[PDB]
């Protein structure tokens, strides 16, 4: 998917009676892939960060189609979850996919320190994790498929310190002209 | 007058205003 | 017909639901100094347990017959709630419950959901018998209803759903606080309840002070190849309290 | 400039709920953190001032590299250089400005002259710089009359002197520098900034007369934008630079290995 | 979620759209005596050109890759707007844009639309090359993105849509004023912008002072035999002005 | 010289003790809205965990060398406290500690008890080594000090008690809040502390935000056949709080 | 800040007497000197201000030793250094801070660059330093683009220039620097300060281009903590250091010869 | 104002307050 739009997107399988994991990610602002977001790059230009992050999600599938889904966050010091019920013990939202397009939700700031370092080395901030709260149900002869697109931004809570020449980009040699 | 964020007085002296290159918020 | 829900740390919505009736209109609350029995200042885990937790996926078909749970036992494994329950001789809690059940515009069928009190289940077998603890307390694993071969049948509850598993008529079950998942009407359903007992607080693991029932009143169908849909239920405990701290219960 | 405090948020649910939105609006999504957490009140009280433009633009960085050799055989001819002024050939500074449509600022300019000896000594050495605005007569020779500078900003450095600096005000014929441009000089070549960004050139030249020491002079030249203003943010550069004015990025005999890194499966963090 | 739109003589609607964000909140306006460079009282065609005009049908498929335009060049043929542009050395105008993209309830896929500034396109080929005028100025004919064989490739722009054709990441493109056509969310999308430049007005034919991009972020599909849908875009110029009248530009 | 103590549900006394100095005089308290980092309303188990719990019996002799613990890890198994700790990424708590150490009027010897901060223990072995988690986190089982054969020695802490296990002189250890069990002076000793860190709350299982040391400064003896006495320690957590609820930590 | 005067103390005895106590309380013992001496009144009037933290911490000392050789054969590659910022490898400064749980301060930083000649001359030389906060791209080469520094604190020195200095504010993500720590980064290695004290690194690099003089550059780097605050005192280090972050002290093929010195008998002073 | 321990006036002038690095008691 990398050399295309599709790395911004995930595909869902209406065929599956299961509770199971759809995807998961870190939450450290300058970790992959999040670093590549513009908040990611701005954080990558910085050494300290603070405050909670906004996350948002559109059910990009066929308008006739229904589901409800679990979006969840893992407070760290612990492995990334392996059952839906694990994520249900974490802070989470269940998406009523009503007429409205998007669910939006926040990883709460739960750093011990008022800031955290923007890039972890041997360190962690926690996980995003995503699960089939119901099965996805298309009505008959709809495409046997759906799409989801995922967004992030700084909340009103968000801030940075120690502006530094960013990790994210490299120059080799002379820039020609 | 004194610095609004602070506890002391300091102000420009170099000649032409653009040349200062240091701004408040 | 849209709602959002927020308890302890966790949030829920449906954008095709009609609001819960609050059970008997009594919004959940802590015990009163006027009514209490227990002497200590009791355990208020507050946000860390008056928050949502959810059960393993059941799934249903035209052939399916019913499901239910007994509370608090159905939540014995819900981290903070579960252990705080097991480490105390007594506690109390109400609940907010939402059942998740979306289909397409192209499905029909309906479930009744009933919150139900002590719901004292009848035996499967006739005669001098009663229900065994393993089955009255199925945990979060719950009791789906099935056609066949449940062992230890003498200690099993009855499977007779339309007799409410106790020898009372279904359809009068709307006497309790209840809702319908109707696939045209809604994509989800919700109910909330305070604590209740004849006693101001209760021996959690020893008595399921509340119970929850869901029944296929009308058979699931669609013409689509997706012949079946999961159901899942999420619950937050309400005003949850615990008293008489000692070791973990077995 | 500060964030607000965050209030305590009561645990509740209601028919009113803002957690849902239409990102398709273009507007940013459901804004508020207190909506889905039953928060305690906290004095969230961390200043955004390092995040200011007069901070982020307003730190200096290197811009260009004036490397020269002192030629002997015609000392009088060769020993000068000229460079077309741009922010487009050192990546970090470039990426600060490759973040907007336009920007405006006054400029701290700072010179880090360095002499490298190819000989047993350097002696005293003195060095000229000149800003050559376009249509000044460009010096052709280390002896050119163009080293005279009645009105051009020309400035001097020598061995043992401190780092030279000057304040250069915002220059453009327009309100702000084009960070990008979408067309041409009117007869249709040089597409983009190579049209708009004709600042002319910096220049340098050894001022000491012919002498026996073979030497290299290198000036690293630095700038910080201050009294800054900026115009409509635009997405950061994803890949290595290539061609100063031009946004070209598909490099020869190479492939588009961006800052994104792959993983084995999307269910594994 | 319904709108109607009226400019100069002509009107537009969607009854399944969420309103435009106005670009930076600045509702379009004429130049100011405080900011102007040009000396004359400039040309205000008003209603006769601050009115809608629309582009030839593009159409899209799961296999499709993207489309864009550069303004004012994309409107050079829009009668009054087009000639009033070509007969002046300078002008300025903002725009109201709506993209028309209805599907059935039974389709999925999504496009991002981004209004975008100078959007300085990168070459296709490596090395000492730059984009040729014919391609930077495609007129109303625009630039769809294709897999193959565009001649004069050394002077062609890159086709690399997910690198925004300039070596910047897509998905951060929401930095600009933007919307999504999402077939569930809406049947159309809209954006409006004032004039902008580093200069108070500009050499219209020589510089595309604004640009517009539409990208298949999620692939078009339906099970229906109608495997593809057209898209079309309509634009009205805003507060359009022109100065330095002389002959028609070639 | 008599005290009684009451926390959460449980009570303690000595009728031969001199009162604790409160550590730095700061009586324990919850976090402040002025200083906090974590966003939620945190978990207050209150009475159900700001109550006493006590460690397995150590016992001592003239030959004995020392004992210590690291907190909260030393209390990981204390029911409500233990799990509420393990289920959160963060928390904070102070402590009330009393050490129980009665002898006859006919015994001599003395222990110093020191509450101690991060107490960053040195390795046993020289060179490029550091302490392994199993030993820094001994749980309630603690670290008694012994003469011999502790395996994995490269990852063991040093046994060097009079160098405070970190290369600092004992006897200056009274820099911390401390007491003496002196068998003439008292039959027990006590200390209480608020929470402390460079951070407003902390990753409990990942960092022992407090530690407790007891050392045989003067050898135990009596002429009686009861040649040895047990010691035990009881602790109540103070103002205990937890935040970032998720699964049980391993 | 001063001691009180001491009063005259009358010669007396009484049933009331404070000279006895229970040190086992933890509280310091019977406090008062006038209790057991029939004193004259004295203006005890000696200030404790040198004993202040803004004094005792607030004197500078050396921190680290940036020794380098200018390599010729690949001048462009090798001639730079990087050092992990810590207060843990010069004993005196270390022992100031190895006196507490935590401390907080702003920092005077001072650079003492020195050039040592391995050749008949040094010529002009210029030298770069950079603070490399963690997740800045570390320079790999004396020619690395990372010498450009749009926002990193980078600073220059050259032959004949005065000693560079800067004020560095208190850095930590927490309220104060951990002088010690009692656990790990969350997956359980690097026990103690090697977890908490990731300040990143200082860096240095010759800025003059390739030249004939074989030279060593040595920078002694100094710091003073001022605007200081400190947290819960802890006992001083008794023995030689060993392992920077780690409190290790049992050295290899060696024994624990502390600052205590023995005597023949305890009845002889 | 003048120095409290003393007989003269002196006050900050460098820009950002943390950078001073010299405190009263």
């Amino acid at each position: 998917y990398i050399n295309s739009e599709n790395m911004y997107s995930v595909v869902l399988q209406s065929s599956i009676n299961a509770p199971d994991k759809i995807f998961s990610i870190r939450t450290d602002v300058a970790s992959q892939p999040l670093a590549t977001t513009l908040i990611g790059e701005i954080s990558s230009y910085f050494t300290h960060w603070t405050g909670s992050l906004r996350f948002s999600f559109m059910f990009c599938g066929t308008a006739n189609t229904t589901v409800k889904l679990l979006l969840a966050y893992t407070p760290p010091g612990i492995a990334e979850p392996t059952t839906r019920k694990d994520a249900m013990l974490g802070t989470h939202v269940i998406w009523d996919v009503g007429l409205q397009s998007t669910i939006s939700m926040v990883v709460p700031w739960i750093s011990a320190s008022h800031y955290r370092n923007t890039s972890p080395g041997r360190s962690t901030s926690g996980y995003i994790t995503c699960w089939y709260q119901t099965r996805l149900v298309i009505p008959p002869q709809t495409p046997p498929t759906a799409r989801l697109l995922c967004f992030v931004s700084g909340c009103k809570d968000f801030c940075l310190r120690m502006a530094r020449d960013t990790n994210l980009h490299l120059q080799s040699g002379a820039i020609a002209q | 007058a004194q610095v609004s964020r602070q506890n002391y007085f300091n102000i420009n002296y170099f000649k032409d205003a653009a040349s200062n290159g240091a701004s408040k918020l | 017909r849209i709602i959002q829900i927020t308890r302890g740390d966790s949030t829920i919505t449906s954008q095709d639901v009609a609001n819960a009736i609050v059970a008997y209109g009594v919004w959940p609350h802590y015990l009163s100094s006027k009514d209490a029995s227990a002497i200590d200042k009791p355990s208020q885990p507050d946000t860390s347990s008056n928050r949502f937790y959810t059960l393993r996926s059941v799934t249903w078909s035209s052939s399916s017959k019913g499901w239910w749970w007994k509370l608090p036992d159905a939540l014995k494994d819900m981290g903070i709630f579960g252990e705080n329950m097991f480490y105390h001789y007594l506690g109390r809690s109400g609940y907010t419950i939402h059942v998740q059940c979306n289909a397409s515009k192209f499905h029909q069928g309906t479930l009744i959901v009933a919150l139900i009190p002590e719901h004292q289940i009848a035996s499967a077998l006739h005669g001098n018998v009663n229900v065994g603890y393993n089955y009255t307390h199925p945990g979060e694993t719950g009791r789906e209803v099935k056609a066949e071969t449940r062992l230890n049948p003498d200690l099993q509850p009855t499977e007779e759903y339309w007799l409410n598993f106790d020898g009372t008529l279904l359809g009068n079950i709307t006497i309790f606080p209840h809702q319908f998942i109707n696939l045209r009407s809604n994509n989800s359903a919700t109910i909330i309840a305070p604590y209740v007992n004849a006693v101001p607080m209760d021996s959690m693991r020893s008595h399921n002070n509340w119970s929850l029932v869901i029944i296929p009143i009308c058979p699931l169908e669609t013409s689509s190849a997706i012949n079946t849909i999961p159901i899942t239920i999420s619950i937050s405990p309400m005003c949850a309290e615990f008293s008489g701290a000692r070791a973990k219960r077995q | 400039l500060v964030v607000p405090n965050i209030n305590s948020s009561n645990p509740t649910t209601s028919n009113s709920a803002p957690a849902l939105d239409a990102a398709e609006t273009g507007h940013t999504s459901s804004v508020q953190p207190e909506d889905v957490i039953e928060t305690r009140y906290v004095q969230t009280s961390q200043t955004r001032d390092e995040m200011s433009l007069e901070s982020f633009l307003g730190r200096s960085g290197c811009i260009h590299e004036s490397k020269l050799e002192v030629t002997l055989a015609n000392y009088n001819k060769e020993n000068f250089t000229v460079w077309a002024i741009n922010l487009q050939e050192m990546a970090q500074i470039r990426r600060k400005f490759e973040l907007f449509t336009y920007t405006r600022f006054d400029s701290e300019i700072t010179l880090v002259p360095c002499i490298s000896a190819l000989s047993q000594d350097i002696g005293h050495i003195t060095m000229q710089y000149m800003y050559v605005p376009p249509g000044a007569p460009v010096p052709n020779s280390r002896d050119d009359y163009a080293w005279q500078s009645g009105t051009n900003a020309s400035v001097f450095w020598q061995h043992g002197q401190a780092y030279p600096r000057f304040s250069l005000p915002f220059l453009s014929v327009a309100s702000a520098y084009y960070m990008f441009y979408d067309g041409y000089d009117e007869q249709d070549q040089n597409y983009g900034t190579a049209n708009t960004n004709n600042m002319g050139s910096l220049c340098s030249r050894i001022v000491t007369e012919k002498h026996i020491h073979k030497v290299h002079i290198m000036t690293r030249i630095y700038h910080k934008a201050k009294h800054v203003k900026a115009w409509c943010p635009r997405p950061p550069r994803a890949l290595e630079y290539t061609r100063a004015h031009r946004t070209n990025f598909k490099i020869e005999d190479r492939s588009i290995q961006t800052a994104i890194v792959t993983r084995p499966i999307i269910t594994t963090a």
